[PDB]
RNA sequence: AAAGCGUGGCCUAUCGAUCCUUUUAAUCCUGAUUGUUUCAGGUAAGAGGUGUCAGAAAAGUUACCACAGGGAUAACUGGCUU
RNA sequence: GCCGUUGCGACAAGGUCGUAACGAGUAGGAAGGUCGUGGCGGUUGCGUUGAAGGCUGAGCGU
RNA sequence: CAACGUGAAUGCGAGGUCCAAGUGGGCCAUUUUUGGUAAGCAGAACUGGCGCUGUGGGAUGAACCAAACGUGGAGUUAAGGU
RNA sequence: ACCAUCUAGUAGCUGGUUCCUUCCGAAGUUUCCCUCAGGAUAGCUGGAUCUCAGGCAGUUAUAUUCGGUAAAGCUAAUGAUU
RNA sequence: ACGUUUCCGACCCGUCUUGAAACACGGAUUGCGGAGUGCUUGUCUACUGCGAGUCAAAGGGUGUUAAAACCUUGCGGCGAAAUGAAAGUAAAGGUCAGUCUCGAAUUGGCCGACGUGGGAUCUGUGUGUGCAGCGCACCACGGCCCUGUGCGUGU
RNA sequence: GUGAAAUCGCUGGAGUGGAACCGGAGACAGUUGAU
RNA sequence: UAGUAACGGCGAGUGAAACGGGAAGAGCCCAGCGCCGAAUCGAUCAGUCUUUGGCUGCUUCGAAAUGUGGCGUAUAGGUGUAAGUUUCCAGCAGUGUCGUAUGUCCGAAGUCCUUACGAUUGAGGCCAUAAACCAGAGAGGGUGCGAGCCCCGUUCUGGAUAGCGGCACUGUUGGUUCGCUUGCUCCUUGGAGUCGGGUUGCUUGAAAGUGCAGCCUAAAGUGGGUGAUAAACUUCAUCUAAGGC
C-alpha cells in the first residue's frame, strides 16, 4: 500500500529468481586467468606479436559514430590488391582479410592501403630454414631486434586537433545557414508532390 | 549500521512501533500498485495524474540514433576554445570550433557571445544562434 | 559570476565577499574583475580565474584576523532553492494550478501524459 | 427605435471515467530503402455506458460439509426495560 | 533541598558553571546510554602465584 | 515624488519548508434533541471528560465532587468530614 | 486414498513480537473504494530545522451587520377548532 | 538487603477491548533457542570529496603479506534545455535617441541577465534608537524569452 | 572436564486462626566502619 | 544501450535488439555445372616394420557407372598464356631448453644459566657502543596450556634424482609435392512438397504476424529473401535459404 509521494514501483522480482543467481566474486581470478592464457600464448607464438593479426582501420556505420574510427575485422581484397599483397600472403605474414567487407569510397580504401604499406615497412620476416635465407627475407641484424609486441598491432590514435585560426570572409558571412538548412528540409519533403505536379502538367 | 536502526530501540515494546488496533499484517491494501483505478484512485490522481490512459503515436521499434543530437548553447562556445588557440587567435583571426568533434551536432542560441568573433561548424544551427554569431563578427559553417 | 556582480557594484570595489558556499566557476563569465573572498572551499578554475585577475581569496580565520567584526564585508550565499528535489516540493502535481514536477520512473508520451493530463482523456487540472 | 437583453428552460434535481468503436475537423503529422495512391495509426471535439450511478463480465444447494475468525453478530441462562 | 528538561547567559569547551520556569501519559515519534552481547581493523592490559564459566558478602548507578 | 508618524483593552516573539508514525470499533456526563411504551436501547448538536490517568472524597465504582503527578521536607487548604 | 515435491502456497483474520532513562505526544472524524473486521485521502502527532525580531489571539471594547429558535400572535395571512 | 514482628497501602500478569481482577482467552515449573531481515529500485534527510562537472563499467597494466592496494577511458551513466503525438523548433533584453508609409514598422549608441516592495548583513550619517545608500537567500507583485495550440494579419 | 535453574532430603534457627507473596516506615536479630 | 522501443482486461504487470567500449579471434568442405573418368575403397593372403598398429603388392574376393576418388564452392572457379615463386606431413634416435598440483632424498639457530610449574614454551640473564643465536626460515601443527631456536615443518621467485611431458636443432625411416600469386585471354557458375500463400494452434517486446508446427495450396531464375504498418506501381540498398565441419 503505497502512501504519499512516490515513485510507482517497478520492480521486476514476481519470478522465481533465487534459481537464477550469477555473482561476480571470481573477477579478479578472471582476470589473472586471462592474463595467464595470454602469457602462454605469447610463449606459444613468440615472437609473434600477442593480439594476433593486425586489423584495419573502419569508421563507425552510423552517423551519430561517423566522425570517429575503430579496429576492423581485417582488410578488403581491394585493400589487400591495392597494397599489392596477395590473400595468401596475408594469411601467412599474419594479416586479417575481411573476405565480407568492399569497398565504395577511395579516402576509405587509401587509409588502410597506407595502414598495410606501414605494417609491412615494420615487418620482419625470419628465413623459412634458418641456415638459407631467400629473397624478401629480413637480415641477421633485422632478425637480433625482433621483439614480441603486446597489445594492438598498429594501435590507433584518438587524439583531437582544433583547426588554426583564420579569417572570417564575406562569402562566409553572407549566407544565410538557417534559411538554407529549411529550404533544404523543404525540398526533400515536397519532391514527389512537385514531382506529381510536373507529371499532371504534361498530361495536361 | 544495526546499532542503529529503530530496531535497536523497540525491543521490549510489544508492538514493534506499528501499533496494537492496527498491527503489522501482510498486504492489508494489496500487492504493488495494485487498485490505481478503485481504492488508491485519491492517492494515484493526486500524485500521478496522466497515469492511466494512453495519448501519441506509437513507433515500432524506434531509432534513438536518428534522433541523437546533443546540443551546445551560443553562451558555452568560448569555453569550449583551448588556451592555446585563444593565445594563437590574434589580430582578426577567430578560433575555430568543430561541435561534431567536441560531441554536438546543434547549437542553440541562448546567452551572450564573447568580443572575440568566432567560427562555428556545426551540422545544425538554430536562427538566433546564427543571427547571435554573425552580429558578433563571426561565421557558421554547416559540415555533413 | 554572482561574485562578480557583487563586487562590480557601486562602493564594494574594495569590500571582501564572505560566503560560506563553494564559490564554483561559471565558463558563462567572460570578464572577472579583482575579487577578495573569504570562503570555505574555492574550486580550481575559480580559484585560478581569482588570482589571475589580481584577486585574493582567504580562509574565515584569516577574515576573522582582517575584519573581526566584519568590517567592510559583503555577505553571499548561494541559492537556496535551487535543487531538484526542491522542484518536487509544493501541491501536489494533480492538484489545479500546481506545478510541481512529479516522480516519474522516465520521460515519454507514455509515462503520465494521458488522463489529468489533457482534456482528451478525462480532464485537465 | 434605442438603452439593453440573450451561451437554453425564473432558481433549487433531471446524469457518466480509462480502453475500444464511430463521426467531424486540417488543402495537418507518421508508416523510419526513395516516392505516388489506397490502407492504418496520431493530434482536437462529440456520440455509443457503466442506475452497485468515481464506472468487475457472473445462477443455486449442502442436513455429507470444511477453514480463518467473531461475543463487533443471532439461538439457552444472566443484565436493563415491562 | 536535591535530580533532570527547557530558555537565557558566563567562561580558552564533544566541557564546566550560573540562573528562571517547568516535570501526567496509551498508540506513536525522537534523543542519551563510560547499559549489555558477538566479530573485524587498531590500540591498553591481565593470566596455572589461577582466565572463562558457576554460587554468593562490601559497595556504586534513577 | 513631498508632508504627516503608530490612532481601543489585555496577553504574547512570529513565520516557512521537508520527511514520516499511529489512528480512521469509541464510550460517559450537564443542557437541547429524533425513533421507541421504555431500556445500562438506537441516532444527533455544543462543551468537558474516560479511552491514555494516577491522587483526596462519594463504604465499593473508567466517567461523580475536588484536583492532575520528578524525588523529599515544613506550613496551609479544596471536596469531604470530626 | 496415501507418499514426495511445487511450498516457507495466500490470508483484509487470531496469537506473539526480547534493554534502561529523558523529551514531545494522539485517533476512532471528512471524501473515494464490490467498501462496512480493510485501504487510500485530509485532519490530529514527532523530528529536522530555516528565515527573521509585532503582528497575532477558542478573551473583551467600539462601529456595523446576519439570522427567524425561545418567547409572542391567530380579536393579522394559511391550516385546524368550541 | 528475598530473616521475624508490628502500623498504613496492597485483586494476576500478557492480550483484544468503550470497558479485565473478571464467571474472556494463553500461562504447572526451570534451562537453552525464539521473531522488522537480505537484496533490487525510488525518495528525503545527515556526513564526505570534487564541482559544470562528477563517477567511471567491462577491460587492460601492474602487484607475491597477488581475490587487496596502485595506475589507466575520443567513447558510457547522471547533470548541463525545453517543448510537441509528430514532422520539428529550441530560450537577451533594459534604457536613450532617431527615420517613418504612424504601423502586428524599422535604425543607431550605451548597459547587459529584467522592474518594484520587503530584505539578515555591510556602508555613510544623526541622536539603546533615527535617516539615507548598495543589497545575499527568500517571499509577493509584474515584465520579457523558448515550445504547443486558438484567433489573427501583413512585410 | 565444568556442573547452573527447576525439583528434592538432612541439620540448626524462626514463624505458623480459611492463601501466600508485595511497596512505604520503624524495631529486633545480624552485617559492617571508626585519624 | 535499458527498465528504453514495444507488449498488456493498455490493469496488475511484462520487455528486447543494433550501433558503441571490451575478452577471444580461424577459417573452411560438399551437392550441382565442367574436366579426368574407376585414376577410389573394405576384407582376405603373402612379405616387411618401430606390430593392441602401420607400409608393399600380377594374392583372392567384394563395394562402386543408380557412380567411388582428383580439380573445384561465391572471396568464385577453370583453360591457355607472361611474369615471379616453389615443398609438406608422420614416426624413431640423439642434442640441448623448458614445465610438472608426478614420486623419492636433503636444510639455520639454546632444551645454556637462575627462577616458576605437576609439566614450560612463563619471568630474568647471557662481551660489546648495536646483541644468547638463526632469520630469504617470527606460517601451521606436535610436545605435560604459552616454543623461530625440542620435533615435523617453513624460506631458499629451494637443490639432487627418476619419470612424464612441450619446445628448438641435428641425423635417420616412410609417404608426398607438375603446385602457388598477379596481369591478360576465352569459358563457366549453384540445394523442391522446399520457398511463398491461406487457415489453425502455441510462442514472442514483435504491434494487419517475432519464431515453431499441423492441414490445404504450391513456385521462380538477375530469380529468391530482407529493409519492423497491410496493398499496388515505383527508387534503390543488402544478402544468397531449403546440405556439412
Ligand atoms: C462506451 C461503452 C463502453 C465500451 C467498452 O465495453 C468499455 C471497455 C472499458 C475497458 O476499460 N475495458 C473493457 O474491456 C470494456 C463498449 O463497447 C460499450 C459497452 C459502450
Amino acid at each position: 500500500a503505497p502512501r504519499g509521494n512516490q515513485m510507482l514501483g517497478n520492480a521486476h522480482f514476481r519470478k522465481h529468481w533465487h534459481k537464477r543467481i550469477k555473482t561476480w566474486f571470481d573477477q579478479p581470478a578472471r582476470k589473472l586467468r586471462r592474463r595467464q592464457n595470454r602469457q602462454a600464448k605469447a610463449v606459444e607464438i613468440a615472437p609473434r606479436p600477442v593480439a594476433g593479426l593486425l586489423r584495419s582501420v573502419v569508421r563507425c556505420p552510423q552517423k551519430r559514430y561517423n566522425t570517429k574510427t575503430r579496429l576492423g575485422r581485417g582488410f578488403s581484397l581491394q585493400e589487400l590488391k591495392a597494397a599489392g599483397i596477395s590473400q595468401a600472403q596475408a594469411r601467412t605474414i599474419g594479416i586479417a582479410v575481411d573476405v565480407r567487407r568492399t569497398n565504395k569510397t577511395a579516402e576509405g580504401l587509401k587509409a588502410n592501403a597506407d595502414r598495410l604499406k606501414e605494417y609491412k615497412a615494420k615487418l620482419i620476416l625470419f628465413p623459412k630454414k634458418a641456415s638459407a635465407p631467400k629473397k624478401g627475407d629480413s637480415s641477421a641484424e633485422e632478425l637480433k631486434v625482433a621483439a614480441q609486441l603486446r597489445g594492438d598491432v598498429l594501435p590507433l590514435s584518438h587524439t583531437i586537433t582544433f583547426d588554426e585560426p583564420r579569417q572570417v570572409t564575406d562569402a562566409e558571412r553572407k549566407v544565410e545557414i538557417f534559411r538554407l538548412l529549411r529550404k533544404e528540409r523543404a525540398d526533400k519533403k515536397y519532391r514527389g508532390k512537385r514531382e506529381k505536379r510536373a507529371r499532371e502538367a504534361a498530361e495536361e | 549500521a544495526h546499532a542503529l536502526r529503530k530496531t535497536r530501540k523497540l525491543r521490549g515494546h510489544v508492538s514493534h512501533g506499528h501499533g496494537r488496533i492496527g498491527k503489522h499484517r501482510k498486504h492489508p491494501g494489496g500487492r504493488g500498485n495494485a487498485g490505481g483505478q478503485h481504492h488508491h484512485r485519491i492517492n494515484r490522481d493526486k500524485y500521478h495524474p496522466g497515469y492511466f490512459g494512453k495519448v501519441g503515436m506509437r513507433v515500432f521499434h524506434l531509432n534513438k540514433n536518428q534522433h541523437y543530437c546533443p546540443t551546445v548553447n551560443v553562451e558555452r562556445l568560448w569555453s569550449l576554445v583551448p588556451q592555446e588557440v585563444r593565445d594563437k587567435a590574434t589580430g582578426g583571426k577567430s578560433p575555430v570550433i568543430d561541435c561534431t568533434k567536441l560531441g554536438y551536432f546543434k547549437v542553440l542560441g541562448k546567452g551572450l557571445l564573447p568580443e572575440t568573433p568566432l567560427i562555428v561548424k556545426a551540422r545544425f544551427f538554430s536562427h538566433e544562434a546564427e543571427q547571435k554569431i554573425k552580429k558578433a563578427g563571426g561565421a557558421c559553417v554547416l559540415v555533413a | 559570476a554572482k561574485l562578480a556582480r557583487a563586487v562590480q557594484k557601486a562602493g564594494n570595489e574594495n569590500k571582501t565577499v564572505v560566503t560560506l558556499s563553494t564559490v564554483t566557476d561559471d565558463a558563462r563569465l567572460y570578464t572577472v574583475p579583482k575579487i577578495s573572498v573569504a570562503a570555505l572551499h574555492v574550486t580550481e578554475g575559480a580559484r585560478a580565474r581569482i588570482l589571475a585577475a589580481g584577486g585574493e581569496i582567504i580562509t574565515l580565520d584569516q577574515l576573522a584576523l582582517k575584519s573581526p567584526k566584519g568590517e567592510n564585508t559583503v555577505f553571499l550565499q548561494g541559492p537556496r532553492s535551487a535543487r531538484e528535489a526542491e522542484k518536487h516540493f509544493g501541491p501536489a502535481p494533480g492538484v489545479p494550478h500546481s506545478h510541481t514536477k512529479p516522480y516519474v520512473r522516465s520521460k515519454g508520451r507514455k509515462f503520465e501524459r494521458a488522463r489529468g493530463r489533457r482534456a482528451s482523456r478525462a480532464y485537465k487540472n
